[PDB]
């Protein structure tokens, strides 16, 4: 197959793992230090699809509107994951609790995931792609970025 | 004091 024809049918794979909301091989799972987290249950090749992080899309000023309620209620956690998509910043919005997998995946800067940015038909989703294998039961995580001072302060976690 | 999460 031509190289275009190898990537349109891989695109096509693509939208429908995210349109499906298909999140085969993982399970919620507590895990010690960190509250709830996925681990997964079957093998994954690198560069495997691995699950969105869904939520709700919100443009950043929504986001920041957001943010200042959340901070009301010490007792909500923090699920906003920021990206920019051509000339804007948005926001996927996770804080809600709902059944979808990808909102549960905790922080490591030596993980297993990596998050791409997929765009559908000008709609921007986030998706996390094996960055190597991953074994059975192992813990599924991702670096979430956040390298500010306050933040690390107050989420030591996020130094390693 | 709440993190974020960024796609850098
Ligand atoms: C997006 S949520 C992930 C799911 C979360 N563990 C739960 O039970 O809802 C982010 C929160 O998970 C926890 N977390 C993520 N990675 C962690 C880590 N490496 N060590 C400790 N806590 C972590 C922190 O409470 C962080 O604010």
């Amino acid at each position: 197959k031509s190289k275009a024809e190898l990537q349109s049918e891989e695109r096509k794979r693509i939208d429908e793992l995210i349109e499906s909301g298909k999140e085969e091989g993982m399970k919620i799972d507590l895990i010690d230090g960190k509250g709830r987290g996925v681990i997964a249950t079957k093998q994954f090749s690198r560069g495997d699809f691995v699950v969105e992080y869904h939520g709700d899309l919100i443009e950043i000023t929504d986001a920041k509107k957001r943010e200042a309620l959340y901070a009301q209620d010490p007792s909500t956690g923090c699920y906003m994951y920021y990206f920019q998509y051509l000339s804007k910043t948005y926001c996927v919005d996770a804080t809600r609790e709902t059944n979808r997998l990808g909102r549960l995946i905790n922080h490591s800067k030596s993980g297993n995931c990596q998050t791409k940015l997929h765009d559908i038909d000008g709609v921007p989703h986030l998706i996390l792609i094996a960055s190597r294998d991953i074994a059975a039961g192992e813990e599924l995580l991702y670096d979430y970025g956040d390298r500010s001072k306050a933040s690390i302060e107050a989420h030591p976690w996020l130094k390693h | 004091k709440r993190h974020r999460l960024v796609l850098r």
